[PDB]
């Protein structure tokens, strides 16, 4: 929500406010446009374009921070996973079985001038990962 | 094979054909054996005694020729195949090896001495006769294949 403002004197208002000599940057500046309250008090002011300073070392350090710290990427404890999986798959199987009625009716209906349910990518990923865990189970250890 | 419409049938044709048939069984090309059989449907039928001996032998082979080894030999001593039958006879089948003998059944010397005994493989017939991690490697590849499809 941060923003940057700068005031304009009332002496040169006869002269142009902000002499513009670049279309791309002026349009980018206008893209934020002006806020409701901003117009309510936009006068004697003219917002100035802001941007995050180039960031590589800090960017790289943060990126390394995320994997291990800001989300689960310890990579050594990275791999319930066999306890609750049965129950999660039970829920989703029952739900998909139920949802299968709506496509049935949809097909039943003629030309006549909620089948899209997906629910399969989730199962795919979850149980394929669980099966892959065999790789850790049988080789990575012992 | 040649059309040879003028081909004058001779009793030799039947005699020689059976010699292949008898030999073919001798060279355990059983598939080829039937191949020739179906090539002469009009010959076998019920006549052509010349070639009737091999088929009886073949039937006995699929059946228990082991007992009928000398039954077919005595069924007809000769059919112009005096030597022809000899090859088959000396080529005694020995598939019975998948059993127990030699002080365990004792019956079925020189046979018990050939290559040390019987044909050579195994030992004295009286004294003749799980892992997930190994599965791990094979399964791993299979699972990725399923994923590989879900790429695009």
């Amino acid at each position: 929500v941060i923003d940057a403002f700068r005031l304009i004197n009332a002496n040169m208002m006869v002269l142009g406010h902000e002499p513009r000599q670049t279309t791309s940057n002026l349009g980018h500046l206008n893209k934020p446009s002006i806020q409701a309250l901003i117009h309510g008090l936009n006068r004697h002011y003219y917002s100035i374009t802001i941007n995050y300073r180039k960031n590589e070392l800090e960017q790289k350090m943060l990126l390394n921070l995320h994997k291990k710290s800001w989300m689960e990427g310890l990579t050594l404890q990275d791999y319930v996973v066999k306890e609750m999986l049965e129950l999660a798959k039970n829920y989703n199987k029952a739900v998909e079985e139920e949802d299968k009625m709506t496509p049935e009716q949809l097909a039943i209906k003629n030309v006549g001038k909620r089948h899209l349910e997906e629910h399969v990518d989730v199962l795919m990923t979850s149980n394929i990962v669980q099966c892959l865990a065999a790789m850790l189970d049988t080789v990575v250890f012992k | 094979f040649d059309y040879k419409e003028q081909l004058p049938e001779s009793a030799y044709m039947h005699q020689l054909l059976g010699l292949n048939l008898l030999f073919l069984l001798s060279q355990n090309r059983v598939a080829e054996f039937h191949t020739e059989l179906e090539r002469l449907p009009a010959k076998d039928i019920q006549t052509n005694v010349y070639i009737k001996h091999p088929v009886s032998l073949e039937q006995y082979l699929m059946e228990g020729s082991y007992n009928k080894v000398f039954l077919a030999k005595g069924n007809i001593p000769a059919e112009s195949y005096t030597f022809f039958i000899d090859i088959l006879l000396d080529t005694i089948r020995d598939e019975i090896a998948g059993c127990i003998e030699k002080a365990y059944e004792k019956i079925l010397t020189d046979y018990a001495k050939k290559r040390g005994w019987v044909l050579g493989p195994n030992n004295y017939y009286s004294f003749a006769s799980t892992t997930i991690p190994s599965t791990e490697l094979a399964k791993q590849v299979i699972e990725y294949a399923r994923q590989l499809e879900m790429i695009v």
